[PDB]
């Protein structure tokens, strides 16, 4: 049977909820580059010939958004289908809708709007369906993850995760996420059952990728109560049975803060997710060439950088982006048509299109959205968000925790210096 | 000295003959442990058994006033003792070539090692290396389901998690354990509360074991595991001592007429006419008269048939007489008990 | 105590050198407390063919330090000489190691030392003022060419290393990484980076020390060192051992880095202490080495290893060669403890 | 003509995302195939306006993957080819469809038989006893020492590469026909350059000057061979000679995703550590002895003679 994939292009959680209030997460750009098309070129290489999109929030934008990319093209094999509708809010209001339309008819994919991954799907596919033969259809889902430390920086505490698998099998016994807990507690269910390999993995990352089948859905219909997929993983390990797949030399991660954000920036201008390089173009589109050199250094057309500027560490330059002259630019990725004053340090920086830097501004571990403004002798220290044109006083220093957007009670006030 | 040797000689039914002195294989019991240490370097070990046991090197026999924990007993041998001390249980018979653990007690500088095999209630956190032990606890003992500390998961990722391994207590003990024990004397039954002690406090203090699914490593402590251990003995007496032949002892009035395949009999055990013997171990000074058909069975010694039985799956105490031609089907027969031609049930008949 | 078996066939051209396995060890036909050997120096082999200790400055500190267990449990047996009769005792120990892992030229000094030191003792003197003035003599050896004269080195080296520089470093070693960690925290701002080779893969020891350190780094394996060597200003790396000639003699992949480094004219140092000069001279790479296990050569490329079963073949054999020397025209600069002398006059000035 | 654009575009994402298939020849033979195709499903008057659309197709090719010559060559080759075509009719639109056809089919079935003849020169080249070394996968360079091997005994001497030990294959092939092979490390070949008395390994492609763009650590190899004055032999397919100079500016290597030379497993010491895995490596033509082809033994510097013949100087640019 051919392969389809469910992509969910709305997440029904404000962990976003400085900037969303103009364009969707999906549509956020990673580097340069949407966060949907890095899905969506994920499902097309993984083998996927039909994907389902559910779009609720600015739903528009999406659609105008995707209508225009490459994977909407007479010559595309990937061929998309966008479904809009305000009534769903849950990811299991989708699935059990997804049930009642009857759009899925085997095993599909189902992953969200904001996946970063370059995993290979054809491994676990020929597992699930052994697996579902074999069994008399036994399984019902297979959960991807990749093994990775506990300490590194893509392992954010929100999304860290536990389980207590049997090794023999591979199947997920126990599933229950890490958040403000020093101590973890395993029932006794599963050692009765099976006392021959049952081992507890804390070195697996969430990849949030989970093919499944059209039980899942006919689950989720039954059940209404089920809202994500850690509810339903929750409902069927205590009630069917899951198994996971493990990855170890591919990419594969899930956007959800900031934290992830940065991340997954960095590991993407690393490139860790190769062949999904900012250089590689894997988007047919002419305002995305680029130009890959030493120290993983990226330069768009027409730069034209000032004299006596470095660029020292993995730095994107967007087209069209003016540098001035003494400048310091590391470990940051600017958009196009930019404008970067004198005397300017960035570090770990991320600056979209349409954002202008005066001279003497000192940046570190920032965020500027689109058509951002930054006058003289403003530093910025890390973990600061400036949202949607924006703009900051002179001779004004923001603290850590300083998000600054136009919107009275979500942050500090407007623009009007 | 680098090790000194401790064996703790410290379930019903069949104890009237001293438990280390129980008749395995036509061999005592604690003959095991002591040739285990035997034939690999060890001219020197330690015994605690009490007075009723009067057990190559020269023990030294220290005997208990009272019954009292296996730690306790280690805490009262503390004198004797200068060096990191090796403790093995009176009741215990493996194969295993004891290199195995000592080159992990030694090589990482552990302060205890220990070996337990697969099972053929306790859970043991192992390493996927397989060797550090990392999380153990009894069912029994906490009453919560199962707590893991993040901490010691933090380190340690991956952790394996067995419920059928069986504890030889094969112990090897740091010397400043022993100190540790005695500055802290409310410590009794090493097994069950050291042990746990020593897992919990590593997250420097390091446990490693070496977990067998080969050898035997039988344990006896209760009546089922007896019988399965005399049943795997013969195996194990051809390596361990060729020069005894298997079949029977040079002083011997038995009758010749064959039927004896991977039998061992003792001493003096006159035989009758045309008897059966098949898989089962004859005791010594046992007087066999007739055509007795035994199979997987036990007799410890001075037990006499008379007329034409059949045993069958059996173990037989000292001093044991039957009658006439009784059937016998796995039973327990008595010191002394007297039982005339009947059918015997599974009842476990005593004095 | 048996001679290691061999394992597998042997290079044609490394015919003469013995390769012998990790995971059986020479421990197994062996009292489990140790007599023919020191319990301290069969830990010592243990750890040593386990892989535990490998650096060549932690494997004679070690070695030392064993050493100084065996002289102080060592005592005069009657009407015999300890000058003479320590010596004569030692050799086993020694000889026992070897076959563990060949011994390295630091270990050869250092042996030759401690047996021209152990010749000396007086007559007159008894054992317990021999006993102390060895263990002291010994700690004092220790001190004197192992720690402090470290200090110097890297003080000499501080003058090398200017703001701005980019060093590129190769394996393990600790001198060259406390050289860089030393000289980081004194005003220095420099780039480092970390050049290593599988399969022993020992350069991510040094790049998560200098990332803890808060110095910039950059990893990359050998083959990638001719494209990453343009923008390289500077060469450091560990030497092994000196030879007579002059040559270097340390890691495998140390004698081909100098070699790509010189067509790109950047300049290569190597820094090491003055004790690790050995008289023995040789240019080659074949007669005088060490071969380790061949089965870390095969990898998990992919779902399938390629080399899982390499002994099926006949015609087919893994070569895994750990040292190799550089000629003395290579490397322009020798860092010792005494000074800067060029490589071409180096036996001149350490003689 | 639609299949005709699904082939073209599912082969552009084809290299785009994976090599494949492996084998280089196997893929120029396969490039000839969809490049007759599209010759022989579209509609042209004259050979200006159809080479202009082979053009726009190769730039488009070669824009997928830059570190790909054969294509490029081989559309280079159709050019040519076409030109020749239209200067032996002009010196009159219809007739070129049968010329242009019969002549790419004997260019492919030419194409078929350049591994017998480049091997064919192995018995004047390799010699009984003497020590053979090869880096990497290459199959021209098994086939030769495979075929050299059947009357002569010798010892080769394999090394296999750091990202992708692919020589643990190659030594695995050799050694199946008793050739008796050996492994090492890449740092090992400093230390065995002592006893080798040649070395012959392959290459990806052959620059304008004789350079070669072999996978990392030829140039190593190549810098100890000539150390050690130990001559070195280059055994190449003819198509895999490119018209581009030896090099521009960077990304002349293309870099793989370092998680081939550094896991992810490593933990937090991942952000503050930059880690590079190039696949490619510069070789000067001056560590080149001589080279072996379809024709013979070429001099690293008479390399450029077969320019003119194979390529016409405009579409060098393409």
């Amino acid at each position: 049977p051919p392969l389809q994939a469910v992509l969910v292009a709305d997440s029904f959680d404000r962990r976003f909820f400085p900037i969303s209030k103009d364009q969707p997460r999906v549509l956020l750009p990673l580097a340069n580059v949407a966060l949907i098309d890095y899905t969506l070129e994920f499902l097309t290489a993984t083998g996927v010939q039909e994907t389902f999109v559910f779009c609720c929030w600015k739903a528009a934008q999406i659609k105008e958004h995707l209508l225009k990319s490459k994977w909407c093209r007479p010559t595309s094999l990937n061929v998309v289908r966008i479904i809009t509708s305000e009534l769903y809010r849950s990811l299991g209001d989708v699935l059990r809708d997804v049930d009642a339309k009857a759009l899925v008819r085997s095993d599909f994919l189902l992953v969200y709007g904001d996946v970063i991954s370059n995993i290979n799907i054809t491994r676990a596919l020929e597992e699930h369906r052994l697996r579902r033969k074999l069994e008399k259809n036994v399984s019902v889902m297979t959960m991807i993850f990749k093994e990775s430390s506990p300490s590194h920086p893509t392992r954010c505490h929100e999304d860290n995760v536990v389980v207590a698998v049997d090794s023999t099998t591979n199947r997920v016994l126990h599933f229950q996420k890490t958040q403000g807990l020093r101590r973890f507690a395993f029932p006794l269910s599963l050692f009765q059952g099976s006392s021959d390999g049952v081992e507890v993995r804390y070195d697996l990352l969430d990849c949030h990728i989970s093919i499944c089948s059209p039980q899942v859905a006919q689950l989720f219909t039954d059940n209404f109560d089920y809202q994500t997929r850690d509810d339903f993983v929750r409902g069927l390990l205590v009630n069917n049975q899951i198994h996971m797949h493990v990855t170890a030399k591919e990419y594969g991660a899930r956007v959800s803060n900031l934290h992830m954000y940065s991340a997954v920036c960095a590991d993407v201008i690393r490139r860790w997710v190769y062949p999904l390089t900012p250089e590689a173009n894997f988007t047919d589109s002419t305002t995305q060439s680029c130009t890959h050199s030493r120290h993983n250094i990226y330069r768009g057309p027409e730069v034209s950088l000032g004299h006596g500027s470095i660029l020292e560490e993995n730095v994107l330059l967007g087209s069209g982006t003016v540098i001035g002259s003494n400048c310091f630019i590391t470990n940051s990725v600017i958009g196009p048509g930019c404008h970067i004053g004198d005397n300017v340090v960035l570090d770990q920086t991320y600056l979209w299109q349409g954002v202008r830097v005066a001279a003497g501004a000192q940046i570190h571990q920032s965020l500027l959205c689109d058509n951002a403004e930054v006058k003289e002798r403003v530093t910025l220290k890390p973990r600061s968000v400036l949202t949607s044109q924006v703009v900051v006083g002179p001779n004004i220093t923001l603290p850590e925790g300083s998000v600054i957007s136009l919107h009275p009670p979500d942050a500090e006030e407007d623009e009007d210096d | 000295m680098e090790f000194q040797a401790v064996v703790m000689a410290v379930t019903d039914l069949t104890s009237s003959i001293p438990k280390p002195l129980l008749p395995v294989g036509n061999k005592p019991l604690i003959w095991y442990p002591l040739n285990l240490l035997e034939r690999v370097g060890f001219e020197e070990v330690i015994v605690v058994t009490t007075r009723d046991v009067q057990k190559k090197p020269d023990i030294v026999c220290i005997p208990d006033d009272a019954d009292m924990g296996t730690a306790d007993s280690l805490r009262y041998i503390y004198p004797k003792l200068k060096t990191d001390v090796l403790v093995l249980s009176c009741d215990l018979i493996t194969d295993v070539a004891l290199h195995e653990v000592v080159d992990l007690f030694r090589a990482y500088d552990a302060s205890l090692a220990m070996l337990m095999r697969k099972g053929q209630r306790d859970f043991i956190g192992v390493d996927s290396t397989g060797k550090r032990l990392l999380f153990m606890a009894n069912e029994a003992d906490l009453d919560e389901e199962l707590v893991i500390k993040g901490s010691i998961l933090q380190k340690h990722p991956r952790i394996r998690f067995h419920t059928g391994l069986v504890d030889a207590h094969l112990y090897c003990l740091k010397k400043y354990i022993v100190d540790f024990l005695m500055e802290n004397g409310s410590i009794t039954s090493i097994r069950s509360e050291l042990i746990p002690y020593l897992v919990r406090k590593q997250f420097q203090v390091r446990c490693y074991v070496h977990i067998m699914k080969e050898g035997l490593c039988s344990r006896v402590s209760t009546l089922g595991l007896y019988m399965e251990a005399n049943r795997q003995v013969p195996k194990l007496l051809s390596a361990l001592c060729p020069e005894e032949p298997p079949v029977h002892s040079s002083a011997q009035i038995v009758s010749k007429h064959l039927v004896g395949v991977d039998s061992l009999i003792g001493p003096e055990t006159q035989i009758g006419e045309k008897s059966s013997i098949k898989r089962s171990v004859i005791g010594s000074s046992c007087l066999i008269k007739d055509r007795v058909t035994i199979t997987n069975c036990l007799l410890m010694n001075s037990v006499t048939v008379e007329e034409g039985s059949n045993i069958q799956g059996s173990v037989i105490c000292n001093n044991a007489v039957i009658e006439k031609g009784a059937d016998i089907k796995d039973c327990l027969i008595g010191s002394g008990q007297r039982i005339e031609a009947k059918a015997k049930r599974v009842n476990e008949v005593i004095v | 105590v048996p001679t290691r078996k061999d394992y597998g066939s042997k290079v044609s051209l490394f015919s003469h050198l013995p390769q012998y396995s990790r995971q059986n060890s020479l421990t197994q036909f062996m009292s489990i407390p140790s007599s023919v050997i020191h319990p301290a120096m069969v830990r010592l082999g243990l750890q040593y063919s386990q892989g535990l200790v490998s650096g060549s400055n932690a494997r004679c500190i070690a070695l030392l330090r064993a050493l100084q267990q065996v002289i102080q449990d060592y005592t005069t047996p009657p009407n015999e000489e300890l000058s003479r009769d320590l010596v004569n005792k030692l050799k086993p120990y020694m000889s026992f190691l070897t076959q563990c892992r060949p011994l390295s030229a630091s270990m050869h000094n250092a042996i030759k030392f401690l047996n021209k030191e152990i010749t000396s003792v007086g007559s007159s003197k008894r054992e317990e003022e021999a006993k102390s003035e060895l263990r002291a003599a010994i700690d004092r050896y220790v001190q004197e060419k192992i720690v402090l004269a470290a200090q110097a080195i890297s003080r000499f080296a501080y003058q090398k290393i200017s703001n701005g520089d980019v060093i590129l470093v190769y394996g393990c070693s600790s001198l060259v990484s406390r050289i860089l960690q030393e000289a980081w925290t004194e005003g220095r701002r420099f780039r480092v980076v970390v050049v290593d080779s599988r399969p022993w893969l020992e350069g991510r020891h040094t790049l998560r020390s200098l990332v803890h350190a808060g110095v910039p780094a950059s990893y990359l394996l050998i083959p990638a060192a001719s494209y990453v060597l343009p923008e390289v200003s500077k060469v450091l790396l560990g030497a092994h051992a000196l030879l007579a000639n002059g040559s270097v003699m340390s890691r495998v992949g140390t004698a081909q880095l100098a070699l790509v480094a010189r067509a790109h004219n950047v300049p290569v140092l190597v820094c090491c202490e003055t004790y690790k000069f050995c008289e023995r001279v040789q240019t080659d790479a074949f007669v005088s080495n060490e071969l380790d296990d061949p089965d870390d050569l095969q990898c998990k490329r992919g779902e399938h290893v390629a080399l899982a079963n390499w002994q099926n073949h006949a015609s087919l054999r893994l070569l895994n060669l750990v040292y190799d020397v550089t000629p003395p025209e290579l490397v322009d600069l020798v860092i010792t403890e005494l000074g800067m002398i060029p490589c071409s006059s180096v036996p001149v000035v350490l003689r | 003509g639609s299949e005709l654009s699904e082939r073209i575009e599912s082969f552009v994402e084809t290299l785009k995302r994976g090599g494949g298939p492996r084998s280089s020849e196997e893929m120029a033979r396969e490039t000839l195939g969809l490049l007759r195709q599209i010759i022989t499903d579209h509609r042209w008057s004259n050979a200006g306006e159809l080479m202009e659309l082979i053009r726009r197709e190769g730039r488009r090719m070669t824009a997928a993957q830059p570190s790909e010559t054969t294509v490029g060559n081989m559309v280079r080759r159709v050019l040519k080819i076409i030109r020749e075509e239209y200067g032996r009719l002009h010196g009159h639109y219809a007739q070129l469809q049968s010329n242009i056809i019969e002549a790419i089919n004997e260019l492919l079935v030419e194409l078929e038989g350049t591994m017998e003849n480049i091997a064919a020169q192995a018995l004047e080249h390799i010699h009984s006893n003497e020590v053979i070394m090869t880096i990497g996968f290459s199959r021209t360079v098994e086939a030769f020492l495979k075929e050299a091997a059947r009357k002569r005994k010798f010892h080769v001497i394999v090394a296999e590469c750091a990202p992708f030990c692919q020589g643990h294959e190659m030594a695995v092939n050799l050694s199946k026909a008793g050739i008796e092979t050996t492994v090492m490390t890449d740092a090992a070949i400093f230390a065995v350059m002592s006893r080798v008395n040649k070395v012959i390994i392959g290459t990806k492609t052959i620059l304008a000057n004789g350079a070669l763009r072999a996978v990392t650590g030829t140039h190593t190899l190549a810098l100890a061979a000539k150390h050690h004055s130990t001559p070195l032999i280059v055994c190449a397919p003819m198509f895999k000679l490119s018209p581009q100079f030896p090099n521009e500016e960077d990304s002349f290597h293309k870099f793989v995703a370092p998680e081939e030379v550094l896991p992810f497993t490593e933990g937090d010491i991942l952000e503050k550590v930059s880690v590079h895995c190039p696949v490619f490596d510069y070789v000067p033509p001056e560590l080149i002895t001589l080279f072996i082809s379809n024709i013979g033994g070429n001099a690293p510097s008479y390399i450029y003679r077969l320019m003119s013949e194979l390529y016409h100087p405009d579409d060098h640019v393409l």
